[PDB]
């Protein structure tokens, strides 16, 4: 049906109000049917509009077509941001505040980019609205200016005390996992001192609860912390010694995982001991039985793995080292050989 | 509700009612006209 | 001569009526090309350019100086009429180059600004000219340290013409010198700010010397006060940037600054208040009262030129803290100013001005120096102003030289604005110009009239075609084709369901000020204001009940709920609101009982307040059209015998429409009659009655039977001569009835 | 622009006050076909070429449409 009445809809398209313009795209994203044709059309209705339309309209317009087409996103924001920053800035309502900057950091989040008055005045709201900030909107909050390379030092350190590693029950599952990701990627982006207790103090937290792959993107933060900040070091010991790795061994989830897991802990040096031993060579052996050529990214972060381990002199272990040979012939036959 | 509300103008004499009317005349059953035997 | 005229037009003064025909003084050939060029600078802004010059442009181009390439391009950009969009291909940018690598820099800055100015409401040379010039600016500051320098070449390439690469260069280079001094560091603040920019490393080096300088000027306060201006006014300057520039690093230190000098303002330095002021006005800081003008109150003498700049620049921003007092010293502050040499940019005389002009009557009238001041050097005056200026006009009497001179460049200024400005000028001049209304602002209105016609597919909001179309309806300019498309370019979809409460009033008004009703749309007004009714603020159903009823539309729905909700909110209706009100419902001929019950009380209770006895007649005879007893409670009595007592004002008009009412209503009350008979005979006395009037009164008279011997003497041969049927008869006919009699 | 603008579509909008529903080329293929205009500049926007065409077409109307509901002496027939 929709696909019949689609060629219908380019003759039609400039006469529709925006509340309904809004359900007309859901629809026809629900599906997988949209074309570039009408919303190109819809977006120019709504960008020559802007002076005079509902605030939620434009948030929801711009946000429900961000993940196909992010230009026409990017534009309609750019239509009503001084509005909206005005409106953030005016309003009394906690809820409605609490409302938009959330959509507003969501949206900016997944476009990978975002205006910069905009972004200040969301910053300076969220610093007024510190009490009614759950786990979650701190975390979204933090991850807008992530993916955005925006810096707000003071909002970086000030919401970093703000956690203040202050968890449901003390026992948190999930609610500050995937913020515990997003405070050291972030942390890691904008390096920083000061905020070694409260990482710590996360570490131990979260690696009880730190089942998800995203343990290995904290590893990548930790040593990238490691230059600066050599209180971590106990932190990865700790992320070196969790029982998710510990189940992990046994079987590798994910072998990119293991591509970044192989580069932080070279990284980190930890190929010494015999637990480390213990863990790299199903890796190196896992790597080697891979089935098929490696993928682009995975090629590379074993080449700049391989290469670490050549450089380190400190793999001295026969068997694991005759194992770094086999990968070595195992992506030159990717790359040729 | 600007302006000098409490000031209204001077409205000149000279205006007639005037109306928009559109389609009146367009149409093809209205084209020309007709006759019969 | 006309490299005087160029030359002043480029600093920004205004023409004289005597120049323009000096410098047309028979503008044919044997003069050089790049006076022709310059020739079309000058009369591009006053109007169309003449075809004759621009056949001579045309004609007699072989060679083009960077001065005539510079005229060529805002001559160019600066037309309405696109009469030099054509041989503008033929010289797209001077394509043959020759002008990069063989002109002074100087002359690529000239290019830069003049390419900023909007276009007028086929381009890739545009673009091939933007990276020409783009390599060329690359190649000559690559090879040059200097910081002023690299600055103001910034400032060129401010506009949009890069992908933002030449200015990373730029932060980059001038981050790698190392050597960031005090004034270094606040040139530097000024061009990010001016381009709009954020680099990590240049922030990273700035931030020192920037908490050297707070940290020095918060122990220039009591204690180690060793008084030195240049650093209260370099501290100045940087918090008058961040003011605007808003940066997420730079605020600790304003922070500080402002936290320092809230708490111990005792004797701090007169220059740094208005910049902390401008300053507190951003981040939402109220710490700002009782501190500006609490100890700046008659002391402002001693600023320097910059500080009034933006002492002007706040005063301009929130009311509240606008005073009289503090409007009148600084009114006389910025004057002694102008007295003196060194005369302050005219931004700030003008923002001045409409600092005066928005108290209104609580002071007396500008000086005319001051309005001189402002009518000169009309065109350095930025649009925001010029709509400050056009909007604060009306809110003050005794203003007449300033809006004869403001309705003269809106024609040449209707390319250089937004529409949201051209909307607001518009309505702000329809309040002094409909007082004047003069025929010199017939033309000019005529003019925009059709421009406003022709792009009229750019306006895409209610509130502002509404504001226009009431600007032009309060002008005396009555015509077909503006209502004809904005009755429809308002009637889509997109464009409607945006009004509330506004736009439709003031739409409603428009068009009923001119009686052009649009059927359908009339029909969805209508229906809008009947279902959100309860919710109309005063002075909004005086505006549609006007409108609706010149139009000539009887809905009996529409009317009652427009007339109870009048008739609920009666005290806030002034009198002559009030008598139009009646005489609104009057007109048509439909009643309403409760209004006019309601409504007569207010205007018998404030009689004393009525002009003359006229408006008291106006309001008996409106009460009788609208099928009100006149014989009704002792208001209408009162409204009579003040009449009664006041009969000298009255005129024949109003002697004729009172006697019609007595007469159709059978009102026995006789000493109005005796008074009406009385001021006839006066009225006969001076030669200043009609025979209709004489008629009219004669008749009530025999009708009531009062005999007024000394009325019916005098008016017997003016009231016979209207109603005696003489047959005309021949000259052999007259002689006979002399034979007869 | 093409042959479906004919004098009969003109006087009907024109009879109907709703001229301006019309495009810039399609005026001036009217005035430049049927009025018979010696030239126009490609470039006059809505304004001036409705009143040149509404100027014209009302100099050229000559057949009354008025009947005087009246009487009137001094006038002569021979019917």
């Amino acid at each position: 049906i929709v696909g019949i009445l689609l060629p219908r809809l380019r003759e039609v398209a400039p006469e529709l109000i925006a509340r309904e313009a809004v359900h007309i795209l859901r629809l026809l994203c629900s599906i997988q049917m949209a074309d570039a044709q009408l919303v190109k059309v819809v977006t120019e209705t709504v960008v020559a509009t802007a002076a005079d339309v509902p605030l939620r309209d434009a948030r929801q317009c711009a946000f429900i077509l961000s993940e196909t087409f992010p230009e026409e996103a990017q534009r309609i924001l750019g239509a009503v941001e001084h509005r909206l920053c005005d409106d953030i800035d005016m309003n009394a309502d906690a809820n409605e505040v609490k409302t938009t900057i959330l959509d507003v950091c969501r949206v900016v989040s997944a476009t990978c980019k975002g205006p910069r008055r905009l972004l200040n005045s969301v910053a300076r709201r969220s610093m007024e609205l510190l009490p009614q900030l759950t786990p979650l909107d701190v975390a979204f909050v933090l991850k807008a200016f992530h993916l955005s390379s925006y810096r707000h030092l003071r909002l970086l350190r000030v919401l970093s005390s703000s956690l203040a590693a202050s968890f449901p029950t003390s026992n948190v599952t999930k609610e500050h996992g995937l913020a515990a990701s997003i405070v050291v990627q972030s942390l890691a982006h904008f390096y920083l001192s000061g905020c070694e207790e409260v990482v710590v103090t996360l570490v131990n937290a979260s690696v009880n609860v730190l089942e998800g792959l995203n343990l290995a993107l904290t590893l990548l933060a930790c040593v990238r912390l490691r230059c600066v900040s050599p209180g971590v070091d106990p932190a990865v010991d700790a992320l070196c010694s969790g029982a998710p790795m510990r189940r992990y061994v046994h079987n590798a989830h994910s072998m990119q995982v293991t591509s970044r897991i192989l580069y932080g802990l070279a990284h980190a040096g930890r190929c010494r001991s015999d637990e480390e031993v213990a863990i790299v060579l199903p890796l190196l052996k896992s790597v080697v039985r891979t089935p098929g050529a490696l993928r682009d990214d995975c090629r590379g972060f074993l080449l700049d793995a391989v290469t670490a381990l050549g450089a380190d002199g400190e793999c001295s272990n026969d068997a694991l080292q005759e194992q770094v040979r086999k990968v070595y012939e195992r992506l030159s036959q990717d790359g040729g050989k | 509700g600007y302006g000098r509300w409490n000031q209204a103008s001077v409205m000149q004499p000279e205006t007639l009612l005037d109306l928009s009317q559109a389609g009146f005349y367009e149409g093809a059953a209205n084209m020309v006209p007709k006759a019969f035997q | 001569t006309t490299s005087r005229a160029y030359s002043m037009l480029l600093l920004g003064q205004r023409l004289s009526e005597d120049i323009m025909f000096d410098v047309v003084q028979e503008q044919s050939e044997t003069i050089p090309v790049d006076v022709a060029a310059q020739a079309a600078c000058l009369f591009a802004e006053k109007g169309d350019i003449p075809e004759g010059v621009i056949l001579r442009l045309s004609a007699e181009l072989e060679h083009i100086s960077p001065q005539g390439v510079t005229a060529f391009v805002r001559a160019a950009r600066r037309d309405s009429s696109g009469a030099l969009l054509p041989h503008y291909a033929a010289v797209l940018n001077r394509f043959t180059e020759r002008d990069l690598c063989d002109t002074p820099l100087e002359t690529l800055l000239q290019m830069c600004e003049v390419f900023a100015l909007p276009a007028p409401r086929i381009n890739e040379s545009q673009s091939k000219f933007q990276k020409a010039l783009i390599v060329r600016l690359f190649s000559v500051i690559q090879g040059s340290r200097d910081v002023p320098f690299l600055c103001k070449v910034a400032k060129a390439v401010r506009a949009f013409d890069a992908n933002d690469e030449l200015i990373q260069f730029v932060c980059s280079s001038i981050c790698a010198q190392g050597a960031l001094s005090e004034c270094e560091a606040l040139i530097a603040f000024d061009m990010i700010r001016c381009c709009d920019f954020v680099y990590e490393p240049l922030l990273d080096a700035m931030e020192p010397v920037f908490r050297r300088l707070v940290e020095s000027v918060s122990a220039m306060l009591e204690g180690k006060s060793t008084i030195n201006d240049v650093e209260v006014r370099r501290c100045a300057c940087f918090a008058t940037l961040q003011s605007e520039f808003d940066c997420p690093d730079f605020e600790t230190l304003a922070s500080l600054l402002v936290h320092t000098v809230e708490k111990n303002v005792t004797g701090c330095p007169v220059e740094l208040i208005p910049s902390v002021g401008l300053l507190c006005v951003r981040t939402r800081r109220t710490s700002a009262l009782y501190i500006v003008g609490n100890k700046l109150e008659g002391n402002m003498q001693q600023l320097s030129d910059d500080a009034i700049g933006e002492l002007a620049r706040l005063l301009v921003g929130t009311e509240n803290l606008a005073t009289k007092e503090l409007a009148v010293e600084f009114q006389s502050v910025v004057v002694s100013r102008l007295l003196r040499q060194q005369s302050l940019p005219p931004d700030v005389v003008a923002l001045s001005a409409v600092v005066w002009l928005r108290q209104g009557d609580k002071v007396g009238t500008i000086d005319e120096r001051s309005v001189d001041y402002i009518i000169k050097w009309m065109y350095a005056i930025g649009s925001s102003v010029y709509t400050d200026l056009c909007l604060a006009v009306h809110l003050s009497a005794s203003v007449e030289s300033l809006s004869n001179a403001l309705i003269d460049d809106l024609p040449r200024r209707l390319e250089l604005l937004t529409t949201n400005e051209m909307a607001n000028a518009i309505f702000g001049l329809g309040e002094v110009s409909d007082m004047g209304a003069r025929l010199s602002h017939q033309l000019v209105a005529e003019r925009c009239s059709d421009y406003v016609v022709d792009h009229s597919q750019e306006f895409w909001s209610g509130k502002v075609i509404a504001r226009l179309l009431y600007g032009f309806s309060r002008m005396h300019c009555t015509k077909r084709s503006l209502y004809n498309v904005f009755a429809t370019r308002l009637a889509h979809r997109p464009v409607f369901s945006l009004l509330d409460q506004e736009a439709i009033s003031f739409a409603i008004a428009a068009f009923g000020r001119v009686k052009y009703l649009d059927k359908k749309l009339f029909d969805r007004f209508t229906r809008w204001i009947l279902d959100h009714s309860k919710d109309l603020n005063a002075a909004e159903l005086l505006l549609t009940i006007r409108g609706v009823s010149r139009v000539m539309l009887l809905n009996d729905q529409l009317y009652d709920d427009l007339g109870s909700k009048a008739a609920e909110k009666v005290k806030e209706f002034p009198i002559e609101s009030q008598c139009v009100l009646l005489s609104s419902f009057g007109s048509l001929g439909v009643e309403h009982e409760r209004l006019a019950s309601r409504m007569v009380s207010s205007i018998a209770e404030n009689r004393e307040e009525l002009t003359d006895a006229t408006k008291a007649v106006d309001v008996i005879t409106s009460l009788w059209s609208m099928n009100y007893d006149v014989e009704d409670d002792k208001h209408v009595a009162q409204l009579a015998d003040w009449v009664v007592q006041r009969a000298e004002e009255l005129t024949d008009e109003s002697i004729g429409k009172l006697c019609l009412v007595l007469s159709d209503t059978n009102w026995r009350h006789v000493p109005l009659v005796r008074a009406i008979a009385e001021q006839s005979v006066r009225l006969q006395g001076q030669q200043s009655i009609s025979p209709k009037c004489c008629r009219e009164v004669l008749d009530v008279l025999g009708t009531f039977m009062i005999h007024h011997q000394g009325a019916r003497e005098n008016l017997s041969a003016l009231g016979r001569s209207i109603s005696k049927e003489r047959i005309q008869l021949s000259e052999e006919e007259e002689q006979h009835l002399q034979l007869l009699l | 622009d093409f042959s479906h603008i004919t004098r009969n579509t003109v006087w009907g909008l024109w009879n109907e006050g709703n001229l301006f529903s019309l495009s810039v080329p399609e005026l001036a293929f009217f005035l430049q076909e049927h009025c018979r205009v010696a030239n126009v500049d490609p470039r006059a926007k809505k304004s001036a070429l409705v009143r040149q065409v509404e100027e014209i077409l009302s100099a050229e109307q000559q057949a009354s449409a008025t009947v005087p509901q009246e009487d009137n002496p001094h006038a002569i027939v021979v019917t």
